[PDB]
């Protein structure tokens, strides 16, 4: 029945392979887009008011039902087909699916003569379908299918196709909603604040954030205040319990301290009370706010009716936000007060702003879900200005001319194409970032790419709390992976068992705890909260119970039954504090753990029997679920939760640590990420290198995606030979590096050879390189398209003529066809054309725009795709190929933070050579281990050797006590080589032993992205810029280096002004003026008929002629745009 | 304070054991690009002829 | 030309170069030179720039040259030193046992720009003709300049008791008119400080003598490792069991003194010392077992290299590493800290769900108990992160402070 | 994509090996014994046999661009 | 002069001069593929 | 883009001498033989052949770089011989010894192949 | 019309060894023949012409390599071991070429390399000590050594120098390894002999 020791290693990872097989690496994507069409498309349109527009007749136009069809392509003739994400991605569309709406218009005049009139399936809009979704035409389909539509079976999906490019949605950072926060701000007329982010459980407004604060000691006492929303003064809490109501200071003591045996409370509330004495009724508090606020009426009425409105509505709306709710908001503000005062009195800590239980994951369904709302106001906005310049004539109206689509549909693809997530006209209030290009560089590049998180602080912030790795990442974020550049700690990766909520609505749940004991809480008497516990339901305090413990014992029995509660919803029990928090809403991070009996798994061994047989008797992962074996623990349940690392955990020892465990981690390897699942024994490196691999893994050449002859990427890297490593780690088995691996096995040497692998850099085999070791093939694409935008002026793909073409290079065009296109299998090299377009003129009626090869690249056209954009013109890509031979400068890795460039080649008889003729593949230089302290890349090395000799995959698992050093020397030592990985080596020059026996064997290595003839550079006397005559910018404009100002101050120092006067004014922008020598201003010169004269002084005599840099002329003219004499005065 | 410039090259460094330390060693590509304007005398007429 | 390489710090990052044409699509440098520009090749990019006019070329050639910029201002001392494989290769070149066969000798006599043409009588004639390391980097060392230094592993009681002339481990560096007298060379004698070789060299002898001693130094040195060979392998981060039990008893011990001072804590037995709160004191003592034991346990590991080691090797030679860097790799990687203090309490009252609640013991708050090479636990291998995470956060964040 | 010619250490021939190892791995071989079997000695001709995915085997699921 | 294309879902060899609408005679397709050039490139099988 | 073709290694440019001697100044009785298109194969089997003459002095020779395709052999020689006279009996001592050694291998081969 | 790119194809065929043996010291160099870019006097022309019709995928081998030399064959195609696979075919994939095949060696590119390992040895036990064991006792012996297993390496010689060096030259199958051995003796032989005859120009010039 349980579970042994010696079983446990194929049990836990066939646990983990199944829940693989179940959920996949992108579910979180697919689940945050599925909830968005399922649930939140729907909620959104029935939550739009309905227009009520009247003169007289009235329409109401009530919106009822949504319908999204599948992902179709309207041509020029109109007729709607299924269109298939590679036909997007090759045509330039939008892979999206029309959403139509029912609308139900009745006519109400006089007399009750009513009748209704419902357009079924009106139009709505275009939304974006993210690939791989329950609404994606890749559905359900096969291998084969997907083979069959040009399709990857191992492409994950979760992104989005704009206009060709797909995009992925950035999963985002922000604090949870709807929970009390208590901080302590050090600079600040406040001593404490608690804040709460409040937002209704269907969003139709942004979060109001109410916070209530105490003064900073220093009248009398410390005074608690309340900054309301849509207010700009502060308000004491007194004055808004009595404005909702409760006048009596009894009253209002009774809502917030619920104790009445504690003077602790009492006295640090009294100043509160003092404060507020003169006002004493509910009406005479509400003119206060009104006028405490920034819109003071002149007359109370409308002050009264305003704060009225605003305490309704923008003050708490997760509590309600209908009438008559005043009973729950003054006992969750009272909630809050005490809770300020629990913090100020030190017996409750201050909240942690970096802990994970306090953020949510906005993921691609509630972030279209924001972008919806914007966008259906507008439309129904736009309908109703519409429906009134007809009604107004007093005739009928047609909504489907009312209802233009363009709203929805450009706003849904502007936001995905750009990243700027918000409206296109406020693109500067809109945060950019969101909705990346997918990175299609590696197979591993996609994956973490679709598995991002965005922490959205600001890069310009210079606190590292934020970018710190908090302790509640374990097992929801990777520890690792993280850019090391201007972004660290801000942009994560999910761990591999992450899994962000959907979300789910608390009706359930709060139906059961009213059948069950709970008491309401406007039911209850306040004196019955002291020893009772609070229940919080998505952050509103909904009522209190009496015996926590079995209540949780419920819950808990429940959740593992897939009984109401679902397994994402997380139930929280604080014990020293009373409440039990719980919350279904979306956004909370969690990842599954075995549950522990007394000291015992509930995982017994009949479970890993049926999910051995998995694909017979589809016992999957989800029926280990409701088995109530695993649960999914979020971040803030945690907390409350008592981990085994292993189920050796739950022995009892001599000196027992916990003996009351309640979960179990199913393997601690699963708290890294994609990228750092790749890394052979991260456990015996320093962290920074796993970090800095993590990032390397990104940009490791291998084949990005099996169906990588139908993309027209703009750049795409395939490796010749990529091989599976020899030392592996058990999670590729579920992130398809073995499918689609970034590398090769490379016999590698660490050793001092010839001096021309020190600081960071690698000597290869030229023979190794010859038989293609760590070739790779360079797919770049170019893009073109013959606008025929009007009569004035139209395009065309066409062999262009030295006769009729007026801006035609000297470069040839022959290699052209006469559709103007260049042919595959032709040898291309730079500058050459292989798109010749002309177009009309207003040497004559037509001048030459041809495409030309991006300069000295060499390629060869692999294919030539033509067809018609979504307008509809003749749309051409075209695929060169150039195939990258490794060499000198070429930027090569290992899975451990040991990256460098080639030093040089030698030939297999310039390498040194063991006994059996083996050279090494590379060699790598002593020196970068010791500071680095990356005993992975040796213990990877030693374990390589033992793989190759014995026929295996060496399992480099992180956290495995079956495997260490030892074992793997005395593996080694049975194979006849010395037991270290040390080997007698021969000068492969002079063909003598090398003294010092070296370390040599198999290591996974990585071609990087970055080869040097993609960087070298170089310029004399090139093309300038327009504003200021200075080089261009980039090695693509043929530009200049900038000669910036650190490099002025190194020559200043130095001394050399000859030299700094080239840099900074010969070789970047020479220029001459001519000065008037009365006014010091710039005039005029004819030099052709000699005639100099200055305006300003009618005099043309004294003028003197100055060489200064043509931007010190702009400047000096951009200061007389501003009214400024700048006069260079020559005397 | 800080421009573009012309007669400029940018590209991987490598390391080269050979080299003094006073040495540069540069690519044929980036010194066929680049060039140094040489004033013509009779004492180099000839050399400047054949270049 | 000059060559360039950003961040521009001080006026060594950009100095003049003469150019030599080679093959391929890089700029090689010497090895020497990476240090000013603080260069490696990881992928680094350098800009050159190519003065247009005799002046400026002049100006260059006079100012900003590579042999004029040895010794910088800044600290007056040199600004570029003998580097990695150089210097191990020196380390073990020097050493007192290094034996030259004719052949070999005149092969590194090859590589000697600055070589008279007349070998030099061998240290041992008989039975068989073999020259000294130290015979060959006499001939390297130029002109007649005298110095005296001391290997870093020169033992701090010998220059009182006898042997001060005669060194048992033949430490303290002696050149004399040029010819290294005896002892083993080093960061110490060819590194950047202020009074080594290479500086003596630049005061007594100029730059153009300085330049070439660089290119000879490294010249002969490469060409001898080619024979002599350094390497690096799991062999030299294994010790013998009777290390790896030493190891084990000290942290054993370690672990029981901080539950002995958590017990003291927990029964109000420890009374706070002047200037701190009581948590304070009870960190400083459980922070100073913690080092105690680290510092322990990586002297047991240091002793117990052997003279083969390459990580000695590397750490000697000052070429590369720290004898912190032998003990994380042999020993223990120790206490992880985030702003200073052990790991903070993330949860409630717990760094890790892991854990039970106020657990102030020493893995519990970051104490990586294990080596590189034995691997770290789950809990240690997070905390690591963390720690490595500070490293990383201060890394990019002091660079906008500093430049400004 | 598909097997290599030669070893890219030693220059050894694996080109011809590939289908062989297959058709020993399905004849109840351990990678070993079938490396051993086809006379791969040297562990960097066992490298390029043993570290070897067949993509090819991918990219023939796709039908070509022509009938 | 004929510049055929072939179509990238019936795989149909079908001729196109210029300005016509990229479509594929046989079924529609809008995607088209330009054949191997006969032009004569040369490897080095290196 | 900067790769030099592969048989720039083995093949002389035109006008490129395959071996130039310049008499070394330093001391008497020395060369430097520059050879052009050899590499360490030709150079350390002529150094240590060179080193087998009693009256050779000095032996030495050296690729000044990798990249480039050129060795330097120094030959210094007792006042009463001479380095050219040194270098030739080195290559006709090593032809001589490939020339028995190639004739002894396919007397080994026949022997192994018949029995 | 196969999945591997025309530089994948060409690449792969370089890398076939073709039989050499008696007609590598006939044929020329391009370089030293008098023709135009091929003959047969200093090149061999291969054809390779392959069309997948059928359902199952079609390997093309290097039996596909069809020669116009009988002489010069892919080994694996000379009359066990598999022939080298090209590339695998789907049905309506296609692959038509025509190779040339000149003589080179090592030196230019590693497919003129006839060795597929080149184990070379001297003093098995480490009698010269040009290698330093830290633990000689760790290290295993070699195949050549003559030690008892007490024994770990040799008592250290001072008057020793490198003789008795040990060979096993392994064939691609271009070359037979004694022709390898063979035609390396006349080629260092031959080299020997033109940097004579060079030598000699160079001393009567002088
Ligand atoms: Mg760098
Ligand atoms: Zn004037
Ligand atoms: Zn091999
Ligand atoms: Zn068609
Ligand atoms: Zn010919």
């Amino acid at each position: 029945d349980e579970i042994t020791p010696d079983l446990w290693q194929e049990a836990c990872w066939i646990v983990i392979s199944s829940y693989f097989d179940e959920k996949g690496l992108v579910r979180q994507q697919l689940d945050s887009f599925d909830e968005f069409i399922q649930m939140s498309v729907q909620r959104i349109v029935e939550d739009a008011p309905p227009i009520d527009l009247q003169a007289p007749p009235r329409y109401l136009l009530k919106f009822e039902q949504i319908y999204l069809s599948k992902p179709t392509h309207w041509e020029r003739d109109g007729a709607p087909s299924p269109m298939m994400p590679n036909e997007a991605r090759l045509r330039n569309l939008t892979y999206s699916a029309p959403l139509y709406v029912d609308i139900t218009k009745t006519v109400i005049k006089e007399g009750e003569e009513q009748l209704q009139t419902q357009h079924q399936k009106t139009f709505i809009g275009k939304i974006p379908i993210m690939l791989r979704s329950t609404y994606c035409l890749l559905n359900g389909l096969t291998d084969r299918d997907l083979c069959e539509l040009n399709e990857c079976p191992l492409d994950p999906g979760g992104y989005f196709i704009i206009n060709g490019s797909e995009k992925v949605l950035i999963a985002q950072e922000k604090m949870a909603t709807n929970t009390v926060y208590v901080f302590a701000k050090k600079d600040s007329k406040y001593a404490y604040t608690g804040e709460c982010r409040s937002c209704l459980e269907n969003s139709s407004r942004p979060t109001s954030t109410i916070w209530v604060s105490m003064l900073a000691r220093g009248a009398i006492g410390q005074r608690i205040v309340a900054t309301l929303p849509y207010i700009k003064q502060e308000v004491p809490i007194i004055i808004v319990f009595r404005a909702l109501g409760f006048v009596s200071d009894r009253d209002i003591l009774e809502h917030i301290i619920y104790d009445f045996e504690d003077p602790e409370m009492m006295e640090m509330v009294k100043p509160s009370l003092d404060e507020a004495f003169v006002i004493q009724e509910q009406n005479v508090a509400l003119n206060f706010i009104g006028s405490r606020g920034a819109k003071p009426g002149v007359t109370k009425e409308k002050r009264i009716k305003y704060a009225k409105e605003v305490l309704q509505k923008e003050m708490l709306p997760h509590v309600g936000v209908s009438d008559f709710c005043e009973t729950k908001k003054a006992y969750f503000l009272g909630y809050m007060v005490h809770r300020l005062l629990l913090a100020a009195l030190g017996r409750r800590e201050l909240d942690d702003r970096d802990h994970y239980g306090n953020k949510r994951l906005d993921l691609a369904g509630p972030l279209l879900a924001f972008l919806f709302r914007g966008m259906f106001k507008n439309l129904l906005k736009e309908v109703r200005i519409y429906a009134q310049k007809f009604i107004d004539r007093g005739k009928d109206f047609n909504l489907e001319l009312a209802i233009k689509t363009r709203i929805i549909s450009d706003g849904l693809k502007y936001s995905l194409a750009t990243g700027n997530w918000g409206d296109q006209k406020k693109a500067h209030q809109a945060r950019a970032g969101v909705s990346q290009v997918l990175n299609r560089l590696t197979f591993a590049s996609t994956l973490s790419h679709l598995r991002r998180l965005n922490s959205p602080i600001g890069r310009d912030g210079k606190l590292a709390k934020p970018r710190q790795l908090h302790n509640t990442l374990w097992g929801m974020v990777c520890p690792a992976e993280t850019p090391e550049g201007h972004a660290v700690g801000l942009v994560k990766n999910l761990a591999l068992m992450a899994y962000i909520s959907v979300g789910s609505q608390p009706s359930p749940i709060l139906e059961f705890l009213e059948e069950w004991s709970m008491e309401n809480l406007e039911e209850i008497s306040p004196a019955a909260i002291a020893d009772a516990t609070k229940i919080f339901v998505n952050g509103c305090w909904v009522g209190i119970h009496k015996d926590p413990e079995q209540l949780m014992n419920t819950l808990r029995k429940l959740r593992r039954q897939m009984d109401i509660i679902v397994s994402e919803v997380s139930m929280i029990r604080d014990i020293r504090e009373r409440e039990i928090r719980i919350y279904t809403d979306a956004g909370r991070i969690c990842r599954p753990l075995l549950i522990v009996e007394k000291q015992k798994l509930l995982l017994k061994k009949r479970h890993i029997d049926q999910l051995k047989e998995r694909e017979y008797n589809n016992y999957s992962w989800q029926d280990l679920v409701a088995s109530g074996v695993v649960e999914y623990i979020d971040t803030l349940e945690e907390e409350t939760v008592m981990l085994a690392m292993t189920p050796d955990d739950l022995q009892e020892k001599e000196v027992a640590y916990c003996s009351t465990y309640t979960h179990c981690e199913i393997h601690p390897s699963m708290i890294l990420g994609v990228c750092a699942s790749i890394i052979p024994f991260p456990d015996h490196n320093q962290s920074p290198r796993n970090t800095y691999q993590s990032a390397m893994g990104k940009q490791a050449m291998g084949v990005y995606i099996t169906n990588f002859h139908v993309r027209m990427d703009t750049l795409a890297h395939v490796l010749y030979y990529p091989q599976k490593p020899l030392v592996t780690t058990r999670s590729m088995e579920y992130l398809r590096f073995r499918e689609l691996p970034a590398g090769i096995n490379s016999i590698v040497a660490i050793a001092s050879y010839t001096g021309y692998n020190q600081e960071d850099s690698v000597i290869m085999n030229r023979s190794a390189v010859d038989r293609g070791f760590f070739r790779s093939v360079f797919y770049r694409s170019y893009k073109e398209q013959e606008s025929k935008k009007g009569f004035d002026q139209e395009e065309v793909f066409e062999k262009p003529t030295r006769e009729t073409c007026q801006g035609m290079r000297h470069a040839i065009y022959d290699k052209l066809d006469d559709d103007g296109l260049i042919a595959p299998g032709v040898r291309v090299s730079g500058d050459d054309v292989i798109i010749g377009k002309t177009v009309t003129l207003p040497r004559y009626t037509k001048r030459d725009c041809s495409t030309f090869l991006r300069t000295s690249e060499t390629g060869i056209v692999d294919q030539v795709m033509v067809t018609l954009n979504q307008e509809g013109y003749k749309f051409c890509k075209i695929r060169v190929r150039s195939v990258r031979i490794p060499q000198i400068g070429d930027k090569f890795a290992s899975r451990h933070g040991q990256k460098g460039t080639c030093g040089i080649q030698y030939r297999q008889e310039d390498m040194p050579f063991t006994c059996e003729g083996i050279t090494p593949d590379i060699i790598i230089n002593p020196h970068a281990i010791p500071s680095r302290m990356t005993i992975g890349h040796l213990i990877e090395c030693l374990q390589g050797k033992v793989s190759a000799n014995k026929g295996e995959i060496g399992d480099a698992t992180p956290f495995n006590d079956a495997v260490n050093v030892q074992k793997i020397s005395n593996l080694l030592s049975d194979y006849g080589y010395h037991l270290r990985g040390n080997e007698v080596l021969y000068n492969g020059f002079t063909g003598r032993k090398i003294t010092s026996q070296i370390f040599i064997g198999p290591t996974y290595y990585q071609r990087l992205k970055h080869m040097v003839d993609d960087k070298i550079h170089s310029r004399a006397r090139g093309p300038i810029q327009i504003l200021n005559r200075q080089p261009m910018e980039g090695r693509s404009r043929d530009g200049g280096l900038r000669f910036g100002e650190m490099e002025r101050d190194c020559q200043i120092a130095h001394g050399a002004a000859q030299f700094l006067r080239e840099r900074l004014f010969e070789a970047s922008d020479p220029y001459q003026v001519h000065v008037c020598n009365l006014c010091g201003i710039m005039a005029i010169a004819n030099t052709r008929t000699h005639t100099y004269e200055c305006r300003g002084c009618r005099n043309k005599t004294q003028i003197s002629l100055v060489r200064m840099p043509y931007a010190c002329k702009l400047l000096f003219q951009e200061l007389m745009s501003m009214s400024i004499a700048p006069r260079m005065m020559s005397v | 304070m800080g421009k573009r410039v012309d007669f400029s090259a940018r590209t991987v460094i490598t390391p080269d054991p050979n080299l003094s330390i006073d040495q540069v060693g540069v690519p044929r590509s980036i010194a066929a690009n680049m060039t140094f304007a040489e004033i013509v005398t009779p004492f180099n007429i000839d050399r400047l002829q054949e270049l | 030309v000059i060559f360039n390489r950003q961040p521009t710090l001080h006026k060594m990052s950009m100095m003049g170069h003469r150019v030599r044409i080679l093959p391929w699509s890089t700029f090689r440098l010497n090895l020497s030179v990476t240090t000013p520009y603080n260069a490696d090749f990881d992928g680094d990019e350098m800009n050159l720039h190519l003065p247009q006019s005799l002046e400026t070329r002049a100006e260059i050639q006079e100012l900003a040259m590579v042999p004029r910029m040895i010794v910088t201002p800044q600290s007056n001392r040199p600004v570029m030193g003998i580097v990695q494989d150089t210097l191990t290769a020196v380390r073990k070149f020097t050493k007192r046992d290094v034996f030259l066969e004719r052949g070999e000798v005149m092969n590194l006599l090859m590589f000697l720009s600055t070589w008279d043409g007349k070998v030099p009588q061998p240290a041992i004639l008989k039975p068989r003709p073999l020259w000294t390391g130290k015979q060959i980097f006499s001939l390297i060392i130029p002109g007649h300049i005298n110095c005296i230094r001391t290997h870093s592993t020169h033992p701090d009681d010998e220059d009182s008791g006898p042997y001060k002339h005669i060194s048992p481990g033949d430490t303290k560096v002696v050149v004399e008119n040029g010819e290294l007298i005896m002892g083993i060379l080093c960061k110490k004698s060819l590194g950047t400080s202020a009074g080594s070789l290479v500086h003596i060299s630049y005061l007594e002898m100029g730059h153009d003598i300085t330049r070439l001693f660089y290119s000879n130094i490294q010249t002969v040195i490469n060409n001898w490792l080619l024979i002599e060979g350094h390497t690096i392998g799991i062999g030299d981060s294994i010790a013998d069991s009777k290390t790896y039990q030493d190891i084990q008893n000290t942290i054993k011990k370690a672990k029981q003194d901080v539950i002995e001072v958590i017990e003291k804590a927990h029964n109000n037995e420890l009374e706070p010392t002047p200037g701190n709160t009581l948590r304070q004191t009870f960190e400083n003592q459980v922070n100073r077992i913690l080092n105690d034991a680290r510092d322990k346990t990586g002297s047991s590991a240091q002793k117990s290299l052997s003279e083969y080691n390459n990580f000695k090797s590397m750490v000697v030679s000052g070429a590369k590493g720290s004898k912190i860097n032998i003990s994380q790799v042999i020993a223990v990687v120790g206490q992880q800290n985030v702003e200073g203090k052990r790991i903070p309490f993330g949860f409630k009252h717990r760094t890790l769900p892991h854990f039970i609640k106020d657990d102030y013991g020493p893995e519990s708050r970051g104490f990586v108990e294990n080596s590189y090479l034995a691997g770290l636990t789950p809990t240690e291998f997070f905390f690591h992160a963390m720690g490595g995470r500070e490293g990383l956060i201060d890394t990019a964040v002091k660079t906008a402070e500093t430049g400004y | 994509m598909i097997i290599p010619v030669r070893c890219f250490t030693c220059g050894k021939i694996v080109g011809n090996k590939w289908e062989a190892y297959l058709g020993l791995l399905q004849a109840e071989y351990t990678e070993g014994d079938a490396l051993d079997a086809l006379g791969l000695k040297r562990y960097c001709c066992r490298r390029m046999l043993l570290a070897h995915v067949d993509l090819i085997e991918k990219l023939l699921n796709y039908a070509p661009l022509e009938k | 002069q004929p510049m055929i294309y072939i179509c990238g879902e019936c795989h149909t060899e079908n001729e196109i001069k210029s300005r016509d609408p990229i479509r594929c005679r046989e079924c529609g397709y809008r995607i088209m593929y330009k054949k191997r050039t006969k032009r004569l490139v040369v490897f080095d099988a290196r | 883009m900067n790769a030099p073709p592969a048989f720039e290694s083995f093949l002389l440019f035109e006008g490129e001498k395959k071996i130039t001697i310049n008499k070394d100044t330093k001391v008497p009785n020395a060369c430097l033989f520059t050879i052009n298109k050899e590499d360490h194969t030709l150079g350390n089997i002529i150094k240590s052949q060179l080193l087998k003459d009693p009256q050779v002095l000095f032996a030495g020779y050296k690729v000044p770089h990798p990249l480039e395709h050129k060795i330097i052999i120094r030959v210094q020689t007792t006042p009463d011989y001479s380095p050219q006279e040194a270098f030739t009996n080195a290559i006709t001592d090593l032809i001589s010894e490939l020339s028995l050694l190639e004739e002894r291998f396919r007397v080994a081969i026949k022997d192994k192949q018949e029995g | 019309s196969s999945v591997l790119h025309d530089e994948f194809i060409a690449h792969r065929l370089g890398l076939i060894p073709l039989t050499s043996d008696d007609i590598v010291d006939k044929l020329q160099y391009s370089r030293d023949c008098t023709c135009e870019e091929f003959c047969p006097e200093c090149s061999v022309e291969f054809t390779l012409d392959v069309r997948c019709n059928e359902d199952q995928t079609r390997h093309v081998t290097s039996r596909d390599l069809i020669s116009n030399s009988p002489r010069v064959i892919p080994v694996t195609s000379r009359n066990e071991q598999d022939d080298i696979l090209i590339v695998k075919l789907r049905k309506g994939q296609e692959l038509r070429l025509r190779a040339y095949a000149k003589k080179g060696f090592g030196k230019e590119h590693a497919k003129w390399n006839p060795t597929a390992g080149v184990a070379f040895e001297y003093d098995p036990d480490n009698a010269l000590r040009h290698t330093v064991y830290p633990k000689p006792e760790e290290w295993p012996k070699s195949e050549y050594s003559e030690l008892d297993e007490d024994e770990s390496q040799a008592p250290y010689d001072p008057n020793g120098k490198p003789e008795r060096f040990y060979y096993n030259v392994e064939s691609c199958g271009s070359l037979r390894p004694e022709t390898i051995v063979l035609s390396a003796l006349s080629g260092l032989k031959k080299k020997l002999s033109d940097l004579q005859t060079q030598l000699s120009h160079e001393i009567q010039s002088d």
